[PDB]
């Protein structure tokens, strides 16, 4: 059974960067796709990135495109999301799951990102 | 109250027969089509566009001699496997678009663990993962029996990725393609009659590859006639052409929706 723990959340200032980690445990996520979602207060979850392989190319939602970067370290068994040029509207809890563009299923605690 | 219960068609490889397999493929076809839309005697699958999500999927519950159960989710529009469920885990092929991504969220909502493969469910990709082409991969009650077992044990950690891909190619052809093609269904019955495992021949394989094309040619046909012929193969791999609808009727059971009637 493979599971995911989010990390890297923090408080940041406009234009700043931050690095989030989705860490797999009980197996390889190597052949699994890993999505990143975020939820802001009074708002529904929104999809950010779809990281496939290896395998497929990585898909970003236009608003985060070129701002946000996904990467994988295999054998570290972790998917990364490097946040750059953050705005107060990037505020929210960030979740990683195996899935893309749409999610219900468990999240996940998430890791909080605050930009002020 | 909310989660939608999709139709479940049961089949077991244990003590399987030509009769029970035929009955299985008919029930699957029964659920995939009302049979309300027919062009040239061929039932058409529901239009994906404007389709309510309650009508979107059907479930195939697979059981084997080992007494292991595995559930497949089939997209009613293409009659193709979008993923499956074993125990507390569910697994989905990488969706081709955000709407399909949204659609599969209505599937297997009671599992603890939900997974999306980084890869899709098309033959080419599946062939690369398995390390084997369809022509080298055997079909029959034995393989299906084996495929069922491998699907279940993947959560266990008891199935290698290539084996999982191999099992998908098995399941997909023995179910989806059988449903699409009476001919392919007929080729599976023959394995069961004789208790044989055999990899599919060129006649079966090019049917799988041409399915989309045929639906289009049939729905765009002028009083049954094609503008251009479509090339198919004999069991021996030799080519032959289909110029019209009449020749396909004994062959293809279901068509993907192309145009309105
Ligand atoms: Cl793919």
């Amino acid at each position: 059974q493979v599971q995911l723990v989010e990390t890297g959340g923090g408080l940041v200032q406009p234009g700043g960067s931050l690095t989030l980690s989705c860490a797999g445990s009980g197996g390889t996520l190597e052949h699994y796709a890993i999505g990143w979602f975020r939820q802001a207060p009074g708002k529904e979850h929104e999809w950010l990135v779809c990281n496939r392989g290896e395998y497929g190319s990585t898909v970003y939602v236009d608003s985060v495109k070129g701002r946000f970067t996904a990467s994988r370290d295999n054998a570290k068994n972790t998917v990364y999301l490097q946040l750059n040029s953050l705005k107060p509207d990037d505020t929210g809890i960030y979740y990683c799951v195996s899935g893309c563009y749409s999610w219900r299923g468990p999240w996940g605690q998430g890791t909080q990102v605050t930009v002020s | 109250i909310f989660p939608k219960q999709y139709p479940i068609i049961n089949f077991t490889t244990a003590g399987a027969t030509v009769q029970s397999y035929t009955n299985f493929i008919r029930a699957v076809r029964g659920r995939l089509t009302t049979g309300a839309d027919v062009r040239h005697e061929i039932p058409v699958l529901p239009n994906r566009v404007g389709l309510p999500i309650n009508q979107r999927f059907i479930l195939v519950e697979l059981s084997n001699h080992a007494e292991l159960s595995v559930t497949l989710a089939l997209d009613v529009t293409n009659a193709y496997v979008v993923g499956y469920r074993a125990g507390n885990s569910a697994y989905f092929f990488h969706p081709d678009n955000q709407e399909d991504a949204e659609a599969i969220t209505h599937l297997f909502t009671d599992v603890q663990n939900r997974y999306t493969f980084a890869f899709g469910g098309n033959y080419d990709r599946l062939e690369q993962l398995a390390g084997n082409l369809r022509e080298n991969i055997e079909l029959g009650n034995g393989p299906l029996e084996e495929a069922i077992s491998a699907l279940y044990y993947y959560s266990t950690g008891g199935t290698q990725l290539p084996t999982l891909a191999r099992s998908f190619i098995i399941c997909i052809q023995m179910i989806s393609e059988a449903a699409r093609f009476q001919y392919i269904e007929g080729e599976m019955r023959t394995r069961i009659r004789y208790n044989r495992r055999s990899a599919p021949d060129p006649s079966v394989i090019t049917l799988e590859n041409s399915w989309g094309r045929l639906s289009t040619a049939i729905q765009e046909s002028n009083q049954g006639a094609f503008a251009s012929p479509i090339q198919l193969q004999r069991r021996n791999g030799s080519k032959f052409s289909v110029y019209d609808v009449s020749i396909l009727i004994p062959i293809i059971a279901l068509m993907v929706y192309r145009c309105a009637p």
